[PDB]
RNA sequence: GGAGCUGUAAGUAAGCUAUGAUCCAGAGAUUUCCGAAUGGGGGAACCCAAUAUCUUUUAUAGGAUAUUACUUUUCAGUGAAUACAUAGCUGAUUAGAGGUAGACGCAGAGAACUGAAACAUCUUAGUACCUGCAGGAAGAGAAAGAAAAUUCGAUUCCCUGAGUAGCGGCGAGCGAAACGGGAAGAGCCCAAACCAACAAGCUUGUUGGGGUUGUAGGACUCCGAUAUGGUAGUCUGUUAGUAUAGUUGAAGGAUUUGGAAAAUUCCGCUAAAGAGGGUGAAAGCCCCGUAGACGAAAUGCUGACAACACCUAGGAGGAUCCUGAGUACGGCGGAACACGAGAAAUUCCGUCGGAAUCCGCGGGGACCAUCCCGCAAGGCUAAAUACUCCCUAGUGACCGAUAGUGAACCAGUACCGUGAGGGAAAGGUGAAAAGCACCCCGGAAGGGGAGUGAAAUAGAUCCUGAAACCGUGUGCCUACA
RNA sequence: GGUAGCGGAGAAAUUCCAAACGAACUUGGAGAUAGCUGGUUCUCUCCGAAAUAGCUUUAGGGCUAGCCUCGGAAUUGAGAA
RNA sequence: AGGUGUAGUGGUAGGAGAGCGUUCUAAGGGCGUUGAAGGUCGAUCGUGAGGACGGCUGGAGCGCUUAGAAGUGAGAAUGCCGGUAUGAGUAGCGAAAGACAGGUGAGAAUCCUGUCCACCGUAUGACUAAGGUUUCCUGGGGAAGGCUCGUCCGCCCAGGGUUAGUCGGGACCUAAGCCGAGGCCGAUAGGCGUAGGCGAUGGACAACAGGUUGAUAUUCCUGUACCAGUUGUUUUUGUUUG
RNA sequence: GCUUCUAGUGAGAAAACAACUGCCCGUACCGUAAACCGACACAGGUAGUCGAGGAGAGUAUCCUAAGGUGAGCGAGCGAAC
RNA sequence: GGUGAAAUUUUAGUACCUGUGAAGAUGCAGGUUACCCGCGACAGGACGGAAAGACCCCAUGGAGCUUUACUGUAGUUUGAU
C-alpha cells in the first residue's frame, strides 16, 4: 500500500467545502516520499512521510 | 412392548372383547399385535398368490396393544404387568397375584 | 436395552437374532472425486507429470504408496553485478491462505429517493451498500476525569435528568451531559533513572535486576524485615457434580347405547402421579407417560481440593538523577463532539511550524489571573451489555393449508431466464384395507351385481362437499308481443 | 476472443449493448415519494353541514374564522318574531 | 316498574348514542354416536344488524351466561388466487396428390404391404461441425402428448445399442486473448504486469479396401500395411588415437 | 515437429529376422431438422463438403437420374364476399 | 363427420319516429310498428372492442438536453510551503 513505512500515515477521505458549504468527498493524502532507508540492516526504497524524516533519526543512506 | 410374542392375552376392548389367544406376532413400532382368532377379516384376494382359486381369505388383523391384557398363567385371569428383578433377571410380574411372566 | 430385525416401501428373494440381533448413547476405524486445493493444467467433480520405493510383464507399456503450490517466521547451505558483502537460489523449519449466522462488534469507505410542503446549507445518515479485522461477545476501562452541596474516585449498561441545556437557511428538524437511583464491580504491567553481566566501538548495544507515580512517585543514601497476603496462571492430578443412553413408577369392573366405549348407569380404588399424548367416540385407574425414587462403561463441561507456577515489602532522607518530542501545542484545511466556525473550549485526521519538563505540565467551554482538580504523548484487564445459524426442554386469549415459513407434500424443487436472478402449485378413504374374490356388458376405460365395512352417494379425483356452471324430470305459465 | 451502464460501441439514426435503451438487466435502500386517481367490509337511533371570508410559490392543496356535532359552566334572559 | 299529555321522528359530508354478528380467553352452567360443527330445505321470531325450531345431509365436537381480547363483518380497488361461464359447437386445425386392392385389428381416409399416380433433385438427395443428449435398435402399449383419427409415432413401457497405436481431442506447437512466481501501482477491495504458462478457428502427425449387426465400425472381422518402442536370435563394427 | 553444427554424452552401436507392447476422451441418433435457435412435430434462422443428365455460359431455367417425398383433419357443394 | 379457442360480458323478454334528459336513449314520454325460433349475408348504432389520451391543461411530478441561470466540481493552470 501507499503507506508511510514508519508512522503508518495513509490516504484518507475529507470534504471539500464551498462558500455555500456544499460538501463533496475528496481524498487527503500524506506527504510520502520514496527514501532509501536501512531497514533491518539492508538499504531499501520505502515510502516515508516527510514528518518521519523531519527529526533526522531515520536513515538517508 | 408390555406384551410379547407367544404371550397369552385377553382382549379388553373391541368387537372380540373377552376373547383370549396367543400373540402370533408383535409390531413394536406400531404398538400393535396379532392374536389368534381375534379381529379376523375377510380378504378378497386375486389368485396371484399361489392359490389357484383366489377366494376370500380369513386372516387375523392387528389390534392395538392397549386393547390386550396378559393372562396370569398360574391364575387364568388378565393382569397388569410389573417389572421386579428375579435372579438378576428383569422379569414381568403379575400385579394381581405376584406370579412371574 | 431384551425380541424381534434387514430404512422410506410394499412386494418377492435371501438372511440375521437369547453365543443378545435390529435399536439407543459415548469413544474410535474407514472416509473415492471436486472444492482454499495447494505437483502442473483445467470449461469444479477431469486431464497430465516429476522424484523415491514397491509391484505387473521376458521386456517396454501397466498398477500402488509417498513427496513436490504460494507467501510468511527462523536456521542452514550455496551464492551476482563486486573486493568483503548483499541480493538471488536450494533445502529444512514455522505460520497463514478458505468458509460462515442473511445475527451481534470494531474499523475503512460511503449513497439516493426522502423531509424541509420547491431547494443548493440542513435532513434522510454516517443509515443502505461495499471492504477489512474480529471475538464469544466485541468495544470501553484504572483519571493530564467528574466537580465546585464539597467533594467524588477505572469502564460498561439500565432508570432518571429531558424533549431540559443547547444546536439549527434559529427553518425542517437535531438533541446532550453531570449530579441522583440501580446492575456489576478489580485491578495491573511497562519505558526512564539506577545496578550487574556480557559483547562491541570512556559510550553503546544485549540480557537480568531495579521501578511504576499526583495527600507526587521512583532512582539514589540510610537504616529493617526475608515475612505476609493475593491471582483475570497450568489439558498438574484427585474429587464431586453435570451433559450426552436409560431403569422404576399407584389405582376398574360390570351395566345401557353402539361397528367399537374411554360416553352412560352402578357401585369401587389411586393420587408426592387429576401435566399431556395414544387407544375403534369424550379414560386419574387400558397404553405411553406424569409425581416420585433411581442409573453411567465412555467422553466432555463446571466447581472445589491439592499440587505447581506467578505476583505481593516498612519508615526516614532530598544533594543529585528519572518520570513517554518531532510529542504537547500552534497556523492552515477537514472531521468528531447534541454543538452546522460559531465567542468554541474538548477529541481526531492531513500539512507546515513546534514546548516545557516538578520553581514543571494539563484541564475547569474563547482568553487572562487566582483557586481547585488532575499528571498526556506506553500497554493489558473479568463482570454487569449485544446477538442466536445451531442443540435440549418447554410456553402462547399465535397460524390451522388462499392461513402459518416461499416450502406441512422429495421446495429454493418444477418452471422461467444467457446470467445474476425470479419462483409455484400440491395435506385429509377407513377404526382396521378389511383397497370390492367371483359373475355380467365392454378391446379397454367404465359401469351393474356379489361381497368388505357401522357407513362406499366413505371405492382411492376417496371426510364434509357451498356457490357459479351443466343437465334430467315436471306443478303452473308462454307463439299480437 | 476484447470493449459494460457515471459505461461501451456507433460510415452518426438517440443507433445498438439478449424480442421496448435520451441511458441495460438484476437484487438491495424500499412499504421511495404521490397536495393525485381508485378502494375502505354489520345495524338502528339522535342531530346535521359546506361549496364562504382572510392568508398562502396559493388557486382541484392547506390554515384560522364561518357553518355541524357532543359535553360543560353560568347571568338582571343576553336569542327569534 | 309503568302510565298520561304535548311535541318530534327525509337526509350526503360529518358528530353523538345504542346495539347485532364473528373467532379466541376466563369462570359458571350445559349439550353431544339416542348424532357436535358444517351443509341443505321450510309457510318461523324480533324495530334493524340478526335469532330459534323442525326434516334431510353430516360424522365430532359445540352452545349458553357474564366479563376480557381481537388478523371481527366486503359487492365494487381495469383488486389477488381458484373455479366456471359468455362468445360456440363459432374462429382455427400451419404453404403440396393422391387412388384403390389386400392385410392387421374391437375399431382404420389416417398403421402395414402392393400397384399406378404425383412432388424435390445446387435438392426435399449424400455427408459432416455445432447444438441437442437416448430422440438410435428390438419387443410391447394406446391413458396423456399428436391441432382429426390411430392398430401408428421423435410419445409411453421393457430390454438392448456407441469397441480405434493410425479418425477428431489429450499425453505436440503456438495466435488473438487470458492467467500470472517475484514485481510495479493503489482508502480497503484490488488494478496492471515480467518470467512462466494456458489457449485453435491455424501448424505438426503412422492404414487402407471390402465384409459384417436389428442397432457400432478407417474402431469389430478378413486381407494387406504403417508409426513409436520392447525382448531375443543371427549378421556386421566400436570399445576411450573412441 | 523436422534437418544440421559442434559443445557435451559415450560403451557399445546398427542391420536383418522372430516374437511382442502401444493409455485417456469422443465415436448411438437427428443434423437446410418434427430430435438445433425460434414457448409449438411453428411457411423463419442454422458454418463446411459432395451435389448427376438433356438443352444451356451456368450450380440459371424446365423436365428428369441416384436418392428422397405425398408433408398429421377429412367428405361434399361449386352462393355472396 | 372429427377436433375446438379468443377478445368481450352489470342483469337483460335488447324495435321505429318525434320529444325529453349530464344538452346525441334499445331501456324515459307520447305515438307508431312488431306472431315464436333460427340460418346465410351487410356493417348504421350499441358515443362498439383494444390502450387509466400521446393533443390540451394541471402536479411547488420525472427524465434527457442547453447556456454569458445558481451553486459546486473532475481536469487544467499559477503561487506559497
Ligand atoms: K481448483
Ligand atoms: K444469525
Ligand atoms: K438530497
Ligand atoms: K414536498
Ligand atoms: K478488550
Ligand atoms: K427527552
Ligand atoms: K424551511
Ligand atoms: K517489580
Ligand atoms: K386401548
Ligand atoms: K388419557
Ligand atoms: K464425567
Ligand atoms: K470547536
Ligand atoms: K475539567
Ligand atoms: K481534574
Ligand atoms: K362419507
Ligand atoms: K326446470
Ligand atoms: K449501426
Ligand atoms: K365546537
Ligand atoms: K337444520
Ligand atoms: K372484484
Ligand atoms: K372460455
Ligand atoms: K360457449
Ligand atoms: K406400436
Ligand atoms: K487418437
Ligand atoms: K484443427
Ligand atoms: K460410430
Ligand atoms: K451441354
Ligand atoms: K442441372
Ligand atoms: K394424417
Ligand atoms: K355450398
Ligand atoms: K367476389
Ligand atoms: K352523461
Ligand atoms: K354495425
Ligand atoms: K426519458
Ligand atoms: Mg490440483
Ligand atoms: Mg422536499
Ligand atoms: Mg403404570
Ligand atoms: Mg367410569
Ligand atoms: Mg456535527
Ligand atoms: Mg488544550
Ligand atoms: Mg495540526
Ligand atoms: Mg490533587
Ligand atoms: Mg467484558
Ligand atoms: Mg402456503
Ligand atoms: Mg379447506
Ligand atoms: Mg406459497
Ligand atoms: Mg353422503
Ligand atoms: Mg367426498
Ligand atoms: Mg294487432
Ligand atoms: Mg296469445
Ligand atoms: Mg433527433
Ligand atoms: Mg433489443
Ligand atoms: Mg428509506
Ligand atoms: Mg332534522
Ligand atoms: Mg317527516
Ligand atoms: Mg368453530
Ligand atoms: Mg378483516
Ligand atoms: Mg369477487
Ligand atoms: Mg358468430
Ligand atoms: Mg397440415
Ligand atoms: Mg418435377
Ligand atoms: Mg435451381
Ligand atoms: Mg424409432
Ligand atoms: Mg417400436
Ligand atoms: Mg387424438
Ligand atoms: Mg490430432
Ligand atoms: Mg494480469
Ligand atoms: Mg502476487
Ligand atoms: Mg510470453
Ligand atoms: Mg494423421
Ligand atoms: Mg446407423
Ligand atoms: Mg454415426
Ligand atoms: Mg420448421
Ligand atoms: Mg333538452
Ligand atoms: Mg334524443
Ligand atoms: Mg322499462
Ligand atoms: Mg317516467
Ligand atoms: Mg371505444
Ligand atoms: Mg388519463
Amino acid at each position: 500500500a501507499k503507506v508511510c513505512y514508519f508512522t503508518g500515515r495513509k490516504t484518507s477521505s475529507g470534504n471539500n467545502r464551498s462558500h455555500a458549504m456544499n460538501s463533496t468527498k475528496r481524498t487527503v493524502k500524506p506527504n510520502l516520499q520514496k527514501v532509501r532507508v536501512l531497514i533491518d540492516g539492508k538499504p531499501k526504497k520505502v515510502w516515508v512521510s516527510t514528518r518521519a524524516l523531519k527529526s533526522g533519526k531515520i536513515e538517508r543512506v | 412392548m408390555f406384551v410379547k410374542k407367544g404371550d397369552k392375552v385377553k382382549v379388553i376392548t373391541g368387537k372380540d372383547k373377552n376373547k383370549e389367544g396367543v400373540v402370533l406376532a408383535a409390531f413394536p413400532k406400531q404398538d400393535k399385535v396379532i392374536v389368534e382368532g381375534v379381529n379376523v377379516v375377510k380378504k378378497h384376494q386375486k389368485p396371484n398368490q399361489a392359490a389357484p382359486q383366489g377366494g376370500i381369505l380369513e386372516v387375523e388383523a392387528p389390534i392395538h396393544v392397549s386393547n390386550v391384557m396378559v393372562i396370569d398363567p398360574s391364575n387364568g385371569e388378565a393382569t397388569k404387568v410389573a417389572f421386579k428383578e428375579v435372579d438378576g433377571k428383569k422379569v414381568r410380574v403379575s400385579k394381581k397375584t405376584g406370579e412371574v411372566l
